[PDB]
């Protein structure tokens, strides 16, 4: 079947310049036409970019959003497809699918020479966040039980840390049942921030691990 | 090395119906 | 130059339920429209192009109908790997737009569950840092809609707070929800009280979750 692997992306301050790429294999990639489709955070899909094959000319056509600012381009003794992108802008960050697109001909005849288009297969996406805040460890704060109760609940408040992601277990994983992790909430400051919590009996170690700035801190959580 | 897809489809049918 | 709006926007349903969704264009489209199947984590998925052809590997569960301006997707006898986001898009312009609608997600319809509330002071270590968060805790709810309100002192805070929710939880299909009072350490020590008031259908009158500073 059709394998799409995508790299490339990252982080990149505002202003600054980044390319995607897209390595296919399983079809005959010199005789498809490709693109990308993105998705920012808590939003919907938008269109970026379609090319079409090099006997066509190798055009590219853009979203309203981004163009004279990104070009697609390819290389079919590779296989690749890229997305060059520069002037970018916070807005731009968000996840980055490569699509192998396909059309199927009208037959009405008066629209002849006209398609159907559409993205038919879609790669795992890649990461785009364009912010000018620097690696940072996040701050593990304890949510101490309280009369909190009901059943309690205690957690740890993980604030300040870019990027993402954090990774939070409880008792070094024995506890899972009742735990509940929020997603990540960028904060006006640029910096990130989530809870986590979980409901006990009335009658504590919460394990935070950033990998970006390889911080681990454990938490007890005393009321 | 010839390649045929759809869009090929689609420019013939484009050159019959404006011509 | 297109716009696409799909409602609803959200949908509970049951397995083995018919949804409907609809499409709307902004013009007259013709049958130019796709519809994409995306889960948290995956890749989106092509369902339907040229309005109702299903794409090869798409149960007959899935079909597409309409043309103009509107269009819908239907899900017969819901299945479990069903709930989803949906998406409509068109596909008109020979110079394309490709317009997505924003989606329609598909929820678990279960029966209504009040939210338990829980509020958390600031910890002495934080407050050291010159920062200090308020917590309040919504735990196993449904449906989503749920409302939180900051006082302190009796003021309602505007725009200093900030939300966020998990999603429909795997065991019993509730949701949980956070709301982060974010205040500086003179604030909070120029204040006393401290609540956050909630109100969620499950409810039979808002809430009240409140702690005195010390």
């Amino acid at each position: 079947q059709v394998q799409l692997v995508q790299s490339g992306g990252g982080l990149v301050k505002p202003g600054g310049s980044l390319t995607l790429s897209c390595s296919a294999s399983g079809f005959f990639f010199d005789n498809s036409w490709m693109g990308w489709v993105r998705q920012a955070p808590g939003k919907g899909l938008e269109w970026v970019g379609r090319i079409r094959r090099l006997k066509d000319g190798a055009t590219g056509e853009y979203g309203a959003a981004v163009k004279d600012r990104f070009t697609i381009s390819r290389d079919d003794s590779r296989n690749m497809l890229y997305l060059h992108m520069r002037t970018l802008k916070t807005e731009d960050s968000g996840t980055y699918y490569c699509t192998m697109d396909e059309g199927t001909p009208v037959t009405r005849f008066l629209e002849w020479g006209y398609f159907y288009y559409y993205m038919a297969v879609w790669g795992r996406g890649t990461t785009v966040i364009v912010s000018s805040a620097s690696t940072k460890g996040p701050s593990v704060f304890p949510l101490a039980p309280s009369s909190s109760t009901s059943t309690a609940a205690l957690g740890c408040l993980v604030k300040d840390y870019f990027p993402e992601p954090v990774t939070v277990s409880w008792n070094s994983g024995a506890l899972t049942s009742g735990v509940h992790t929020f997603p990540a909430v960028l904060q006006s400051s640029g910096l990130y921030s989530l809870s986590s919590v979980v409901t006990v009996p009335s009658s504590y170690i919460c394990n935070v691990n950033h990998k970006p700035s390889n911080t681990k801190v454990d938490k007890r959580v005393e009321p | 090395k010839k390649k045929w897809n759809w869009f090929d489809i689609t420019n013939w049918l484009w050159y019959i119906r404006k011509k | 130059d297109i716009v696409m709006t799909q409602s609803p926007s959200s949908v509970s349903a049951s397995v083995g339920d018919r949804v409907t969704i609809t499409c709307r264009a902004s013009q007259n489209i013709r049958d130019y429209l796709n519809w994409y199947q995306h889960k948290p984590g995956g890749s989106p998925r092509l369902l339907i192009y040229a309005a109702s052809t299903l794409q090869t590997g798409v149960p007959s569960r899935f079909s597409g109908s309409g043309s103009g301006n509107l269009f819908t997707l239907t899900i017969t006898n819901l299945q479990p790997e069903d709930f989803a986001t949906y998406y409509c898009q068109e596909n008109y312009n020979t110079i394309p737009s490709l317009s997505f609608g924003q989606g329609t997600k598909v929820d678990i319809r279960r029966t209504v569950a009040a939210p338990s509330v829980f509020i958390f002071p600031p910890s002495d270590e934080q407050l050291k840092s010159g920062t200090a968060s308020v917590v309040c805790l919504l735990n196993n709810f449904y449906p989503r809609e749920a409302k939180v309100q900051w006082k302190v002192d009796n003021a309602l805070q505007s725009g200093n707070s900030q939300e966020s929710v998990t999603e429909q939880d795997s065991k019993d299909s509730t949701y949980s929800l956070s709301s982060t009072l974010t205040l500086s350490k003179a604030d909070y020590e120029k204040h006393k009280v401290y609540a956050c008031e909630v109100t969620h259908q499950g409810l039979s009158s808002p809430v009240t979750k409140s702690f005195n500073r010390g």
